[PDB]
């Protein structure tokens, strides 16, 4: 049984067997200024496909963050080493009740109604890997400038709007891969579990659900978790929750962040080296 | 009808300072139905307060309303110059509606 | 080897007396402005300024929360083991949907000639059972935004506040007071108590609700062990908010229902941890 | 050791003639204030002040309710049928289909507007009367004669007043804008409902001879039948009629039950 | 002691020719007003009078139906079991047709989708369906050459038995009169959901890896009387709308796969 060029012996089942590691990961949607954190620039809308210019505090960015872990081994000259094996996520999105807020600067629905809720194209994605997650790049428009301070497709051609197997990354910086370019790669990521829901439109209800209860399994076919390199665990998320509509009808991304809790257990794998 | 009455007559205070402005009914005004409208002279009657402690579309913060039955208070917080004109409070709990006699403030 | 809420879970007690039902109706908190509009808020304002957003009190829905207390089972506390309340399942449902099918009081005409306008627009649906108070993590639209006196909302809040500040950390120990806008349920806490909400954001989302009772939600984790009510007390917390009641001038009112409660509780034995 | 409804629940009796099947088509009760237009309310009004809100009879939908005779039982033990699985759909769906009678063009040249706008379906089986919790939009609502309402209401009966306490004892008495089934009671009685509020919201109904509700309890007991009676009750507002004018009125449709029901062995 | 529509169920048949499978495509019946638009309605009339509402027989959809002739089979008689079905609407990706005749959605946009009500409905039987009469208006008076509700009265817009028929003429009983009657149907599976509503979206799912079962609570599928298989359907997707704003009811034929076992009966 070989999962990450390391092969997998049994679950190690002592009292100090099973650890939990959390998170709160913040969104990156862009930050337009110091009080707009969790919100993107104002969206710009009718450039031509070659005249693409968008602004960096216009595009939301996929969080990431390394968790390090307890060192597990006494030495690495043993027979049977142990890794940190990744079991279960319990996650959500924290914050959701703050769309309740229609009295702070959102467009009214009609006169005297109350303001406009946050609502359009939503995109709800967590990943969690012994790696960092592994990217394919698809564009809208391939003739798109990119800002400085992002990592998007290099050499972009046509063939960039549908699939070329040239654009691939690793969510390797947090606030740098634009959500527009990126998906998590189906291709690789054999060591990490992701999990995304786009839904697209201009009038898409936000449906979130908070609960701690609710448990997403991490084990493969084989019974395997992600098995965690060099005693590091990583999580990568996108909650893009729609559209702020301004008294002016200019529309600005809102994310929120998402909490990780992470059951871990360790298991015995044959020593590589 | 109802009979309101307002006290004081004038208020003499600084910008800056609370000002405390009461209305009282003859009798009990059905659902707290009390209003509070501020003057500026020259102008319509500008509505402060609904239902004795509901703020009015558009009105700044530092306006408040508070109290039941008989016994209603105005809260100014911290006086701005422009507040320093007439405040009445108004019944509608019971037809007809009446009006207090009014509450001058004046800047000390 | 069982340790939930500071405490060491031993074996299910098995005898006739060993199961219990306990029930309550929660009242909404929507902010009830005028006395004959109970459930309502006050009116939505619109367009406040992020740097000049004063909200009214009673224009804000809080979270209901009660204690429920229960029978003493413990003769002595000095015993080997001791007896705990054990919340096993809720059975739960909001009360009075039917009440949104009266298009006749105060609702504006969907058209000339038209009905009233149904209820619709963002709704909130969330409960929560636990021995302890529920525990909520502040999260606000707006950091710069000025809450009014009577509420408990995020103290000393930062642009970070917008996002997830660690900070804003608070008990549900209060009725009428935590706005629904401010808070969630913090799922880095909250090891003795069952959670469940459902937002759904929109201008026309149509309300969605279920009644039967026939439905249970378990409140038992992956080790098998439901809520332990710590010093003989349970605690029941909603936020039922329905969507946007639309007056014929087209001013918008949030709508709340009480929500129901049955638990169903049995005698767990805990070894004694003095 | 199980008391259901007052009553020691002992061993199901067994064999051929210990099971029976009763069913019902149960007639909605939208309002009918026309002979011609049955299934539909009176057109809905507008925009009544909440301190003069007095709605017509024939306006307000009623929840619906029959009591079925069953076959008569009393040997050692006291038997009663306890009801074990309902069938159940909402009958004339395809109706709406019809948009050539009476409802408004969706546009110029157009087909009439589908039916369509807040729906409550709802069905409930029990051995005695559905026991009903009122809450209104509105307490000063000036209820008309006819209808059975919240009695001497407050404020508190706009959220939970616990004073709302009703039998749904009447056919075409109970408004279902004031009741709702009540969760604290009905020990005897299995309910289901659906409510889907909003200006446009689609009907969607299905239908199915395939599709079975078990009736029974965590304890595996259905309702038991006292009196040798089986309560069936029943809300299908299906959505809003438009007319060419804009006037809107609930179409209700009837609902189907069959209920499968075994002799159970009773003690006091 | 198991009856199954007045005959004595015995075995199952354990053989190698034992089991056999029936296809049949069963095209829809929307009305076809003219011999080029076959699969749609007549246009749509709006807001006629309920005291004078007669719609024109092209315009009403009517339930489709078909008898399959089965194998004859006759120690113990010899009935085919319905076991399983695989069904789906065939056809759904030419509502990605937005050039030919469809409204545009705007000034310079492309055709308008089919959308609006639509009714998904099928049955497969050893008897032919049995039916329920409902009328939106009692007072409709239905076309020569469609089987509507006979005698209507007020009750008729809500339930009255006497509305009892057989869908036993293809092309014949409109959709918006007649509904599968649960109080009968013993020898009958039928499913269905309407989805009402001026923009409702049609949604439809194909795959060749989706089996329904048949078979009752005991176990027991629909047995084919006199060697006959029946199957039912109606497949409204919805609206199509002409440049002019006028809508048309677009149906599709729907697929059926019913596999068939050999079960011995007693008479
Ligand atoms: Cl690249
Ligand atoms: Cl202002
Ligand atoms: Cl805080
Ligand atoms: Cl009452
Ligand atoms: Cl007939």
């Amino acid at each position: 049984l070989i999962k990450g060029g390391v092969e997998v012996l049994e679950v190690k089942t002592g009292v100090d067997a099973i650890t939990e590691v959390e998170c709160f990961l913040n969104p990156e949607m862009g930050d337009p200024d110091e009080n707009l954190r969790g919100f993107s620039l104002k969206l710009s809308a009718e450039n031509d496909f070659s005249s693409d210019s968008p602004e960096r505090k216009m595009l939301p960015c996929y969080s990431t963050a390394r968790i390090p872990l307890p060192n597990l081994n006494e030495d690495l000259t043993s027979g049977n080493l142990l890794m940190w094996e990744a079991v279960t996520v319990q996650t959500e999105v924290i914050g959701i009740t703050s769309m309740l807020n229609l009295h702070a600067g959102s467009q009214k629905v009609h006169e005297h109604g109350g303001g406009k809720p946050i609502q359009g194209s939503n995109f709800h994605f967590f990943a969690v890997g012994g790696d960092p997650l592994e990217m394919q790049g698809v564009l809208m428009n391939y003739r798109t400038k990119y800002p400085d301070g992002t990592i998007t497709p290099k050499n972009p051609t046509a063939q960039s709007q549908v699939m070329n197997t040239d654009h691939k990354a690793y969510l390797d910086k947090n606030n740098a891969y634009p959500v527009e370019c990126w998906v998590p790669d189906p291709s690789r990521n054999e060591n990490t579990r992701y999990f995304g829901t786009f839904t697209g439109g201009e009038n898409v209800p936000p449906v979130l659900h908070v609960t701690n209860t609710a448990t997403t399994v991490l084990l493969d076919e084989q019974g395997v978790g992600p098995l965690c390199k060099a005693d590091s665990l990583y999580v990568s998320a996108a909650d893009i929750c729609g559209l702020f509509t301004n008294s002016s009808g200019t529309q600005q991304w809102r994310g929120l962040a998402r909490y990780f809790k992470i059951r871990l257990r360790k298991r015995s794998v044959k020593n590589p080296y | 009808e109802i009979v309101l009455t307002q006290s004081p007559g004038t208020l003499s205070l600084s910008p800056g300072e609370r000002a405390t402005l009461s209305c009282r009914a003859s009798q009990s005004v059905s659902s707290s139905y009390l209003a509070w409208y501020q003057q500026t002279p020259g102008q319509a009657p500008r509505l402060l307060i609904y239902g004795a402690s509901s703020r009015a579309t558009g009105i700044p913060d530092r306006f408040s309303g508070s109290g039941s039955g008989t016994d209603f208070t105005l809260t100014i917080s911290r006086l701005e110059p422009e507040d320093f004109v007439v405040y009445f409070c108004l019944q509608y709990g019971s037809s007809p509606l009446t009006f207090g006699p009014g509450t001058k403030v004046d800047i000390k």
